[PDB]
């Protein structure tokens, strides 16, 4: 479970 | 000093019995005193530090912000009362940094040591003197805000130099300083470009790390990416 | 003292900021300036008061007993450390608990004044008296066991003569006198007898209240029930 | 669990 | 407000 990618 | 007649092991001891008992003023006496024995703190002691000062110092930032609020509030057209209670907690502020700086200064930023040492004491140093810069003005914020660059630059240049880019002390540097240059500094340019590199180079190495070191990390990479939203 | 120079109303509005700023012992020493100026307290600022000194003795209460808790693990079948530090946290304790019964006997428990104002000054003083019980050991313990009584009586005899069964305060001094006679004067039966009797009056009058009165009356109505629950 | 006095 | 280090950064 990583952070979300950036946008 | 109030602690010198205390074994150092005993200072720590009773350094972790106050965070237990959430006496972070405590805490932070029996840090100081283990501080002033001379030898070099552990990477557990330093966490002691760091936690109890912070407490201290995140419940006077805490206060001085809601009666800011108050302050400004009533600062529209009175009474003295407000602004003389804001100062009051203000120079109770300002004198935790300043105890915090000079044990830094005094004791633990050395030339030798490993990196992580010297990153994490370095780290602190622009910690405490952001603080005072939040409350500062005129020349002294001046001083304030290049004493503060000062510590976080040489750390950051350590850090890229001796540390992995998903290093938790390097993230949590790269994290306050991004928030220097955005709330202190107003260079909003700096702050997003300084956290979307530490963000996207810690992602690359993530696959790396054990369990423990995935936690510590990803933790910290969270509190970028939160900063990158709010900011962008 | 320190607040000598301060006007009573400037000491009334800081402790307001205080409590805004969640630092209740600015806000205790604020109030206790603001008796000692020797003007009776409004039922606002008798509150403040109280407000401010329970949060202060809350936390050193919470400490004691995280610590004690400590203490007595480690001495079931390891260094003076937790004795040393739980000795230093009484001291303190017991320093505010004698602030508070200074105030109350110096300046605040009078022969004049509604019930209500006298009640609330005498459960004060039997609840600072019941803090120091907690900590308290021998021939020091038995005096202060008696004192405690002897106050929670006192309001007991008052409320009885002056106020009806459904008064909060009256139902808050009953409350607080079971729980001395349940947890330091080793009287299980009393106090189990005073929460039924405190109960059973109340109900029988709840009809005749107004839906503020009857919310006020029925949220300590329910601690009773509560302390009955794990008691009986 | 602890009995509860006046929340004040 | 922005997010900053917490006091404990590993353990």
């Amino acid at each position: 479970m990583r952070p979300r990618s950036l946008e | 000093g109030a602690m010198g007649s205390m074994e150092r092991a005993s200072l720590i001891q009773k350094a972790k019995l106050a965070e237990q008992a959430e006496r972070y003023e405590d805490m932070a006496a029996f840090m100081k005193g283990a501080v002033e024995k001379g030898e070099e703190l552990s990477c557990e002691e330093r966490n002691l530090l760091s936690v109890a000062y912070k407490n201290v110092v995140g419940g006077q930032r805490a206060a001085w912000r809601v009666l800011s609020s108050i302050e400004q509030k009533s600062n529209e057209e009175k009474g003295p009362e407000v602004r003389e209670y804001r100062e009051k907690v203000e120079t109770e502020l300002q004198g935790v940094c300043d105890t915090v700086l000079g044990l830094l200064d005094s004791h633990l930023i050395k030339e030798a040591g490993d990196a992580e040492s010297r990153v994490f004491y370095l780290k602190m140093k622009g910690d405490y003197y952001r603080y005072l810069a939040e409350v500062a003005t005129g020349d002294d914020k001046k001083r304030i805000i290049d004493s503060a660059r000062s510590a976080y630059q040489e750390a950051m240049d350590i850090s890229k130099k001796e540390m992995p880019p998903t290093n938790p002390i390097r993230l949590g540097l790269a994290l306050n300083f991004s928030v220097f240059h955005y709330e202190i500094a107003n260079s909003p340019e700096e702050a997003i470009s300084l956290a979307k590199t530490t963000f996207d180079e810690a992602m690359a190495d993530l696959h790396t790390l054990s369990e423990d070191s995935y936690k510590d990390s990803t933790l910290i990479m969270q509190l970028l990416r939160d900063n990158l939203t709010l900011w962008t």
